[PDB]
């Protein structure tokens, strides 16, 4: 399944445990899709993990009822079940109504421009290759990323 | 050339405001003129509420059903 | 040699029934449910069907003829009352699954916890009734509706199911995406154990609320 | 009594009671719990409603 | 050539197979052809080809499938949410009954899942439509 984007520069084809020698066009395809949305939604997890740690912590309460206050729910892991579970339910509806806002134009996830969420293509191939590599190496670094910022929450109390 | 159900043959009867609508009964005759309306005669075993056991058809109005059979109207 | 009857005077009989359409017209559009004309054929399917062995007998085993019920329907009201074999076998597996998980569920929760603790008859219960982080609740229940909306069989019912009885698709790790394997082997195995734990879940709930009822708690 | 009338489809039976068979009738009802259901799921109990007098005609113009 | 009854019968089926086809056409003009009678509204046929049509949701029919599921599922959760917040936990009777008042969000997310219920009816008839 070479000459797909993806192949780089450290490691070619990289399968050691193949996976892909099957050659199953559509198995590739919801793989490609799995492993683009895993690092897109990865690479707004770890800003998720460094903003809230240094700075911002919105001014407010985020759950008025409960009393809670964005300064009071911990960074990191101790979140969820720090949050008040109607913020989870409905931060599960917010991706549900983009993942049904964001539909699919061909074999593989496109029709949002750059990350414009109608903004158009790159046209110049070579841009369009280079930024479409760009996103899956930055997309799988934050998924070995964020996984390594749940183990460091785990290994060392907070999430630093 | 013979027209309608044989003689003896079993018959479900077809109208509606027939004592005898969807039941069965042996043909007796058939009339051959095709000026007769309602040449098929048919005789049943359960009589109307006239007690008369047979009446005749219209060709329209029998579609040659098997035997009754057992406990079957 | 005995005259055709002309179309001019030929008849209407009794083809014609309150699960058709009756002359020239079309049947109302019931969302999913019993959908499009039924015909007669759950006895003949359920011969072909898989899941009879040898501990009762060899042939298709139902005494009490419950299969057969789909096709008394015409006979009865002319309606579909009862299932085809097809949502029978549906309904087979999903007890089945559903019993094999929940059997070792019983199991597990008398000795397992996770960080509320109510015996295993009252665990539902509990939770449906003290919720502090149980959105766990929630979760299963979504998973189940989007499950079986997904899934939902078709038309089993009247014994037009495109989709093979308990055939959901998910077949993650290859288990037996070969050729045959003798699926049909794979199949009986998986009806039998599913049947196996819906005997030991009936056993296990008619025992603890009828005391010294099966043998053991 | 719906063996007895199933054996005897005629109405010379039912003024005349044919009393040995009615009686093999009364003797053979011991196990209708299951003779009937086995009956019922082979189609021999009830008739299609296409083969008896539904009722009065409600229409035809 | 004399009339037999078969040609009676004949003459009987040609007329009421042509007459039967004429008047359904636009040359018949019976009151129970108006509007509000038998026939469909002019422009919003409700049944074709045994299927619910895409006028039948009303105001509904330009909305995609994808929107009404996410609406269906949305509403579902949120009555639900509403109804179980307001009759078994959080109860708001003896909060109303000592001179408070009602958590209104409570009441009104709570007339949301009868409107998911036919919402999700409305998500599987534009499904079938393929729009
Ligand atoms: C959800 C996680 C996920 C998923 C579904 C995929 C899926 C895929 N990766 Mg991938 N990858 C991931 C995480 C993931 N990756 C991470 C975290 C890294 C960093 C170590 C990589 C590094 C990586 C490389 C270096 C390559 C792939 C390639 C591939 C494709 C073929 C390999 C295969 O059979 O997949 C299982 C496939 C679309 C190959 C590719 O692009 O094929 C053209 C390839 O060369 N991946
Ligand atoms: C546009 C519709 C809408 C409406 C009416 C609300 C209304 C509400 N949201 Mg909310 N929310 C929305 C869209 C909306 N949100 C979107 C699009 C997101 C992004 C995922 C969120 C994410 C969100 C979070 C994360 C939380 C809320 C919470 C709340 C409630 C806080 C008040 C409270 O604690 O009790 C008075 C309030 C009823 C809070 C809540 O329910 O806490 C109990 C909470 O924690 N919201
Ligand atoms: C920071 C790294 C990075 C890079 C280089 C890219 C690069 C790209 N993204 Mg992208 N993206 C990123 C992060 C990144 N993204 C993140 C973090 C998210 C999550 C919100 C997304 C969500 C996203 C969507 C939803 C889409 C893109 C698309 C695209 C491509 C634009 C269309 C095109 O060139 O072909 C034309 C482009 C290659 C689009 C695509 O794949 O094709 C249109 C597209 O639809 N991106
Ligand atoms: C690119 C991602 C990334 C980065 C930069 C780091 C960085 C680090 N890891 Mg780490 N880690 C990662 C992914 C990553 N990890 C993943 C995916 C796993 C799961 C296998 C781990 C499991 C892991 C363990 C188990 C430990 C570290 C430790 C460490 C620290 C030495 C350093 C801060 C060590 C540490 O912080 O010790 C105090 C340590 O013991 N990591
Ligand atoms: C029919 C299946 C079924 C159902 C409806 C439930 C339902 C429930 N379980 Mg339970 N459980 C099950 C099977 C099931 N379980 C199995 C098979 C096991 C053995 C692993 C357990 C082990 C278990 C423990 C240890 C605990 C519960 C608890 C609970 C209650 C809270 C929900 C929870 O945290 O579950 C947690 C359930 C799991 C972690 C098991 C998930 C395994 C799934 C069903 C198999 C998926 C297979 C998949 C293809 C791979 C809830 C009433 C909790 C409770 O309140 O105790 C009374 C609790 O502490 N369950
Ligand atoms: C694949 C998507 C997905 C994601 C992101 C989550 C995420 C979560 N689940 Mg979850 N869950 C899932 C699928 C998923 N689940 C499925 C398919 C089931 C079976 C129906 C469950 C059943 C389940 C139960 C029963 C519970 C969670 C809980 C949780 C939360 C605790 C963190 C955790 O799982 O520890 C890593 C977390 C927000 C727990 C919770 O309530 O968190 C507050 C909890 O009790 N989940
Ligand atoms: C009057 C009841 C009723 C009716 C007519 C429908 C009709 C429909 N549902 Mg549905 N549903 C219902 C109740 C109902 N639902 C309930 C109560 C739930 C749980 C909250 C769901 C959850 C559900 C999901 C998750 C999905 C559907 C879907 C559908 C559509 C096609 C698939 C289907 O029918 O399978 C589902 C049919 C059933 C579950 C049958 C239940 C209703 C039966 C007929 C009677 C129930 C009442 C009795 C107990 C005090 C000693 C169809 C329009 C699918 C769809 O496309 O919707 C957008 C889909 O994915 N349903
Ligand atoms: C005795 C256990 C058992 C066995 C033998 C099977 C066997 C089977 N299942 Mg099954 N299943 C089981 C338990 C079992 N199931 C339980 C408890 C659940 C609930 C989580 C499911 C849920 C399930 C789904 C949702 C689907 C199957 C399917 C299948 C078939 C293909 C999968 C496969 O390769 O088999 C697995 C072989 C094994 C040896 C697994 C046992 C490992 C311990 C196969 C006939 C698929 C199918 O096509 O159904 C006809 C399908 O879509 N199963
Ligand atoms: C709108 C649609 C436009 C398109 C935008 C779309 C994303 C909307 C997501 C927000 C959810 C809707 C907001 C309703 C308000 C609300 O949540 O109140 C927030 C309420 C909490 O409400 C507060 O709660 C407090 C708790 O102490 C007190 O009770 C307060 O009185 C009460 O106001 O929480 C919820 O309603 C939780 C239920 C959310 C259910 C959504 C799950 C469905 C997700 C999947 C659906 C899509 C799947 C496909
Ligand atoms: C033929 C074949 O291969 O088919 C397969 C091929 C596919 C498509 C690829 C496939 C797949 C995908 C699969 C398997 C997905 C796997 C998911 C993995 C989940 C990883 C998890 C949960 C990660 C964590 C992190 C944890 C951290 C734990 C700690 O913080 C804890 C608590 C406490 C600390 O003190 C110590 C700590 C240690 C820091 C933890 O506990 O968990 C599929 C569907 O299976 C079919």
């Amino acid at each position: 399944f070479e000459n797909e984007l993806g192949v780089q520069a450290p490691t070619g084809f990289f399968d050691p445990l193949g996976l892909s020698s099957d050659g199953s066009i559509d198995n590739f395809k919801r793989r490609r899709a799995s492993e683009i949305k895993h690092g897109r939604v990865a690479m707004l997890a770890t800003m998720g993990y460094m903003t809230p740690e240094i700075t911002g912590k919105f001014p407010g309460y985020l759950s008025y009822s409960q009393s809670i206050k964005f300064a009071d729910v911990p960074n990191g892991l101790a979140a969820m079940s720090k949050v008040p579970v109607l913020g989870w339910a409905q931060v599960a509806a917010y991706g549900a109504v983009c993942e049904l806002s964001q539909d699919q134009s061909p074999g593989t996830p496109g029709a949002a421009g750059d990350f414009g969420f109608k903004v158009i293509t790159s046209e110049d191939e070579e841009t369009l290759k280079r930024k479409l590599n760009s996103e899956l190496a930055n997309g799988r670094l934050a998924m070995m990323a964020i996984i390594g910022l749940f183990f460091q929450d785990g290994l060392t109390g907070g999430a630093y | 050339p013979w027209v309608g159900p044989k003689k003896g043959s079993w018959v479900k009867i077809l109208r509606p405001e027939s004592y005898w609508f969807q039941q069965r009964g042996q043909v007796v005759n058939v009339n051959q003129k095709p000026e007769v309306k309602y040449p098929v005669t048919v005789k049943f075993d359960s009589v109307n509420y006239a007690n008369v056991n047979t009446n005749g058809y219209a060709l329209w109005e029998v579609i040659e059903a098997p035997a009754p059979g057992p406990g079957e109207v | 040699x005995x005259x055709x009857x002309x179309x001019x005077x030929x008849h209407p009989k009794h083809m014609l029934v309150a699960g058709v359409r009756g002359y020239e017209m079309e049947w109302q559009p019931i969302p999913g449910d019993a959908v499009k004309y039924p015909k007669p054929n759950s006895e003949e399917m359920f011969k072909t069907m898989i899941g009879a062995d040898v501990e009762t007998g060899g042939e298709a085993w139902d005494p009490l003829g419950f299969h057969k019920l789909f096709d008394r329907n015409f006979d009865f009201n002319m309606l579909p009352v009862y299932p085809h074999v097809q949502w029978l076998r549906e309904a087979e597996i999903k007890h089945g699954r559903v019993c094999m998980l929940a059997f070792i569920g019983c199991f597990a929760q008398a000795g397992y916890h996770i960080g509320v603790q109510p015996d295993w008859s009252k665990a539902l219960a509990e939770c449906y009734a003290s919720p502090t982080g149980a959105v766990g609740l929630f979760q299963i229940s979504v998973l189940i509706g989007w499950i079986e909306g997904k899934n939902y069989n078709g038309d089993a019912w009247v014994g037009m199911s495109e989709k093979e009885p308990g055939d959901l698709g998910f077949d993650p790790a290859g288990f037996t995406k070969n050729p045959d394997f003798d699926l049909k082997k794979a199949q009986l195995q998986e009806i039998k154990n599913g049947r196996l734990a819906m005997v030991g879940c009936a056993s296990i709930a008619a025992n603890h609320f009828i005391p010294g009822s099966v043998p053991l708690l | 009594g719906r063996s007895y009338l199933i054996r005897t489809n005629d109405a010379a039976k039912e003024i005349n009671i044919d009393v040995p068979l009615a009686v093999t009738c009364m003797a053979s009802g011991f196990s209708w719990p299951v003779a009937a259901w086995q009956e019922i799921v082979n189609g021999e109990m009830a008739v299609p409603n296409d083969q008896i007098h539904n009722g009065g005609p409600w229409n035809q113009s | 050539y004399t009339e037999t009854v078969a040609d009676e019968r004949l003459f009987e089926q040609v007329y009421l197979q042509y007459t039967s086809e004429y008047l359904k056409g636009p040359l018949y003009w019976h009151p129970d052809k108006l509007q509000g009678w038998l026939p469909d509204y002019p422009g919003t046929p409700m049944i074709k080809e045994g299927k619910y049509t895409s006028h039948v949701i009303g105001n509904l029919k330009a909305f995609s499938s994808n929107e009404l599921a996410f609406l269906s599922m949305l509403f579902f959760g949120v009555g639900l949410y509403g109804n179980l917040q307001f009759n078994f936990y959080d109860p708001q009777w003896a909060k109303v009954d000592a001179g408070g008042f009602f958590n209104v969000s409570y009441i009104v997310e709570s007339f949301l899942l009868p409107i998911s219920f036919f919402m999700h009816i409305a998500c599987y008839i534009q499904r079938q439509n393929g729009k």
